[PDB]
């Protein structure tokens, strides 16, 4: 997206080109959210990393059952996020479990969200610093692709 | 009752103005209700549709 | 194979039941109420009317359907009795399904049921091919399914005092329906289109006590709808009010036969059933919201 972004940049354009740079943005985050569909069901894809500095999900009974998969935990913790209720979304620890799991559907929303947050990050500073706006990008996500997950 | 007073007995010269109450009652109250009992004017004034492709 | 079908059942004399079903014998549930494809052909050939050929083929219906007798006091054979389909919200919606409650004052015949039953199916793909701007709605051959419950102790209809019907007709293509809250939205506008339309005034008007006719509450999590060709527990013993289906012909209908056969496929009166496509569908257009409230004009100006 950046490179599409700033390859338009050499049209010399008015504030239309930032207009045009905010559609593609947009664009890509459609583009973006639509693939992560198909890897809804995967749960190592959405798996995030967990240092021991960090505060984490408290872990389940079951996973003391693993035996010998406890032992190589020596720094990394991989931890995904399932939906079992309502509005549940608790934290499972994928690597304690023997294959293969079966587990509630993964919460995609709120791994999107986190993605999507740092998504923002760059792409509002990109906007910021080549055309010199002042409106930070946000995607609404809540509005427009949240049913898929819900 | 400001709109039908009059300050001249002369019918020639009486400053009576016409009343302003049809006229904003049928603007601000009456064109939306009869704009309720048509089903294109429903649909197009009381449900915002949302799709995705 | 999960999405499955959950329903709830209910047991006599007192308790609920539940069963998640992968696959049933629905040729059980409704051997005792098809016509056989020579009747059909022979009806549809002697009249060439659709409102004669109709109420005809209701009434060879009716004078033909047995019922089921009193089932086992178990839950396996209950729910050939009495079964409701549980409105799951994690799934799309692909079919539109009303619940018309229709309460009067003096008792209504059968040949002013039938008309205003088609005019209402007339109001009803107008509200459609509005909401559904991209599909295609003609008013003339669009299929729309009527159920009617009978009554308690050209067919004659001796009801007491209220008339429960169910009416079923698929979202049309490329559209599908999303959430709770897009389905009472799509069921308001469905009855105010309806209620503003003229002949079915003229024609049911007379009997009607109130003209709130849909109830827009049935959908929701965990919220149940009985289906066609169940009967309703009574309060007391006996089951009563099969719904049985009424066969209003639509005016340029290609296939009667078809259509007559179409009325006991049990994914025409599913809420989530899979939707029936010719080859594939190439996109599909989910319409995923159509509003927070209704907060009338009125209601809103007053406050
Ligand atoms: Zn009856």
């Amino acid at each position: 997206t950046l490179r599409r972004v700033l390859g338009l940049t050499t049209a010399c354009v008015p504030e239309e080109d930032a207009l045009t740079a905010r559609g593609l943005m947009e664009d890509a985050c459609d583009r973006l959210i639509l693939d992560a569909f198909n890897k809804r069901l995967d749960a190592e894809y959405w798996s995030v990393r967990v240092s021991p500095f960090e505060a984490s999900d408290p872990l389940p009974p079951t996973a003391f059952r693993g035996g010998a998969l406890l032992d190589a935990e020596h720094y990394w913790r991989r931890v995904v996020r399932v939906c079992p209720g309502g509005g549940e979304s608790v934290g499972v620890p994928v690597d304690l479990y023997p294959r293969p799991l079966v587990l509630p559907p993964v919460d995609c929303a709120h791994h999107l969200r986190e993605i999507l947050r740092e998504i923002e990050l760059v792409f509002t500073g990109v906007l910021a610093g080549v055309w010199g706006e002042g409106g930070k990008f946000v995607y609404p996500f809540d509005d427009k692709m949240s049913f898929l997950f819900a | 009752l400001r709109a039908v007073t009059t300050h001249d007995p002369n019918p020639a010269a009486s400053t009576e103005q016409p009343s302003p109450l049809g006229r904003e009652a049928v603007e601000q109250f009456f064109c939306h209700v009869r704009a309720q009992l048509n089903i294109g004017e429903y649909v197009k004034h009381n449900v915002t549709p949302r799709e995705t492709v | 194979q999960t999405p499955l079908p959950v329903y709830r059942i209910s047991m006599v004399p007192t308790g609920q039941a539940f069963a998640a079903l992968a696959w049933d014998d629905w040729a059980r549930i409704t051997r005792d109420a098809r016509l056989a494809e020579a009747v059909v052909s022979a009806e549809a050939a002697a009249h060439p009317d659709h409102g004669a050929l109709g109420r005809r083929l209701t009434d060879r219906i009716r004078a033909q359907g047995p019922v089921m007798p009193p089932g086992g006091l178990d839950a396996g054979g209950q729910m050939y009795v009495n079964r409701n389909e549980i409105f799951n919200g994690a799934l799309a919606i692909t079919n539109i399904i009303l619940d018309l409650d229709i309460a009067l004052k003096e008792p209504v015949p059968f040949r002013r049921l039938h008309e205003a039953l088609g005019h209402f199916r007339r109001g009803a793909l107008a509200a459609v091919q509005l909401l559904f701007p991209a599909a295609r709605v003609d008013p003339d051959a669009y299929p729309c399914y009527f159920f009617k419950s009978a009554c308690r102790p050209s067919p004659v209809c001796s009801c007491t005092d209220k008339i429960g019907l169910r009416v079923c007709m698929p979202v049309p293509a490329p559209y599908v329906v999303h959430g709770s809250l897009t389905m009472r939205g799509v069921a308001r506008v469905i009855q105010q289109a309806v209620l503003l339309d003229r002949d079915f005034v003229e024609a049911i008007g007379s009997y009607v006590k109130n003209f709130l006719l849909i109830d827009t509450g049935v959908y929701a999590h965990g919220h149940s709808l009985r289906l066609p060709y169940f009967a309703k527990i009574a309060p007391d013993g006996p089951a009563c009010g099969r719904l049985l289906p009424v066969f209003v012909i639509p005016p340029a209908c290609k296939d009667v036969p078809a259509f007559v056969a179409a009325h006991a496929d049990p994914r025409r009166f599913h809420f989530h059933a899979p939707p029936t496509y010719l080859a594939s569908p190439r996109e599909i257009r989910v319409l995923h919201s159509l509003g927070g409230d209704y907060v009338s004009f009125f209601e809103r100006k007053a406050s």
